[PDB]
């Protein structure tokens, strides 16, 4: 059962990886305490899907933010250098252009 | 840009995208916002489920395996009056497997020393601890704890 | 019903005796077999069950009268989930070389009819068809990275009835699958970007991130998010 335990592990890290984006985040985690004993019918590969899933989508989620940041940034940092250039020419509006 | 069209076209495509990249960016932070917290609203009993499952698969290791007989084999060591109990969980086992023949709780004469257990109580944890950290002692030898 | 383990494995076992032959496999199909036996797979681990299902399956696409009728068997399977059950089980070991034997002519059949619904004129029959409904070829990575561009052919026909379904579309289902595949002809022909704004892509997903539907709301932010990734 080796490798079955070797899944559970990849799932703990995928749980760890999201419960320490949670802890990096503001939503608290809840503490009801509820206590279930696994079945064993394979809960597993839903429980897989569901884990997978969600870290995934937090995954790219988290990469893409900061990419649009990045570019966001960029583009006001370049609408106030050509919003200040025209005011640079402002002398006399003679020519066409 | 070098003349007031090329500034015009500027301003207006960054004007623009700003702003698209500003929704995105606040959509996509509330739809992390969402799933997030979807997801601590469950991580708690999603780590116990695996951690239990781990545990559980952990522990299937140590029996013998269909290398001796189709059925596993285990052994275990428990306190006599739970003897019932131990057969009702593994009552609980095989109901939940379905099987109509049922399971074997067996004992037998063993070689191994019992370990020792004490039924201890919230009060009497730490006397129980500051008795075990000089050594356990052998079974149904006469506790310290209770008189210390 | 759900009747009993033995029952059920009993019940597989006629499937299985049935699947044996080409006619009455293709006559039985309007059962809707493999949804059911899907599910059991997974609720009735019992080893008897899952090798009796695997062995309904095989016979299933062994005596399917035509490739075509193999194919839909596949398809449902697919559809159906069958497959990452499939890898499970290949990860998995039995005793027996039946079981393995069972396990891998399902896995490669499982590949190649995937690999046959991703083919890029079956893609062109379904954008004309309209039956943009999450077929594996929508999710197969390698058929788009390869044929993103043989979309443009016809001057962008396939990309043409995208973006009208952009706009066309009330299914939430299509709406939806269009807008993630302009998201990954974005991610796969990064010439397209001024060809999806020509035709209003760009425009028509950035609506449609608002659209009433959590789903069409979510593959469309996928697809702008893909969009805006560069100057």
């Amino acid at each position: 059962f080796v490798n079955e335990v070797r899944r559970c592990e990849e799932m703990d890290r995928k749980l760890r990886f999201v419960e320490k984006e949670i802890r990096k985040a503001n939503i608290p985690i809840m503490d009801t305490g509820e206590n279930p004993e696994v079945p064993f019918p394979r809960d597993m590969i839903d429980l897989e899907a569901n884990f997978e899933k969600i870290e995934n989508e937090l995954k790219e989620i988290n990469t893409n933010q900061e990419a649009l940041k990045r570019n966001f940034l960029e583009l006001t940092e370049l609408k106030f250098i050509l919003r200040k250039t025209q005011q640079f020419f402002d002398e006399m509006a003679d020519p066409d252009l | 840009p070098e003349t007031p069209q090329e500034r015009k076209e500027m301003a207006s495509g960054v004007n623009t995208r700003i702003d698209d990249l500003q929704m995105v960016l606040n959509q996509t932070e509330d739809h992390r916002q969402r799933v997030l917290q979807a997801a601590a609203k469950n991580i708690r009993v999603w780590f116990i489920k695996v951690r239990k499952m781990k545990a559980i698969y952990h522990t299937l290791n140590l029996c013998n395996i269909d290398v001796t007989q189709k059925c596993l084999i285990a052994e275990v060591w428990c306190p006599v009056t739970d003897l019932d109990s131990i057969q009702f969980a593994l009552r609980r086992g095989t109901e939940h497997s379905g099987s109509t023949v049922p399971s074997i709780l067996n004992r037998m004469q063993t070689n191994q020393t019992p370990p020792t257990y004490n039924k201890t109580n919230k009060f009497t944890h730490g006397f129980q601890n500051i008795v075990d950290a000089y050594g356990i002692g052998t079974y149904r030898e006469i506790n310290p704890a209770p008189y210390t | 019903n759900k009747c009993g383990f033995q029952l059920q494995y009993q019940m597989i076992f006629s499937i299985w005796l049935l699947a044996f032959s080409p006619q009455m496999c293709e006559h039985l199909r309007r059962y809707n077999i493999i949804p059911v036996l899907s599910d059991i797979l997974q609720e009735s681990v019992k080893e008897k069950v899952t090798r009796i299902i695997l062995a309904a399956f095989r016979n299933f696409l062994e005596k399917s009268t035509e490739r075509e009728t193999r194919q839909e068997y596949a398809l449902a399977m697919i559809q159906c989930k069958v497959l990452k059950q499939l890898e499970n089980l290949e990860q998995q070991k039995y005793d027996d070389e039946d079981i393995s034997e069972d396990i891998k002519f399902l896995l490669e059949k499982l590949g190649e009819s995937v690999q046959d619904l991703s083919s890029f004129d079956e893609y062109s029959s379904e954008l004309k068809s309209g039956r943009l409904e999450w077929s594996p070829v929508h999710k197969s990575e390698k058929f788009w990275r390869e044929n993103a561009v043989r979309l443009n052919e016809k001057n962008y026909e396939l990309l043409k009835i995208l973006t009208k379904l952009l706009e066309v579309s009330d299914d939430p289902q299509v709406l939806a699958v269009a807008a993630h595949d302009v998201g990954e002809y974005v991610r796969h022909y990064p010439r397209g970007k001024r060809v999806i704004e020509q035709l209003g892509g760009k425009q028509l997903v950035m609506n449609h991130m608002h659209h009433e539907d959590q789903q069409v709301r979510y593959n469309a932010l996928l697809a702008v998010q893909k969009l805006m990734v560069h100057n």
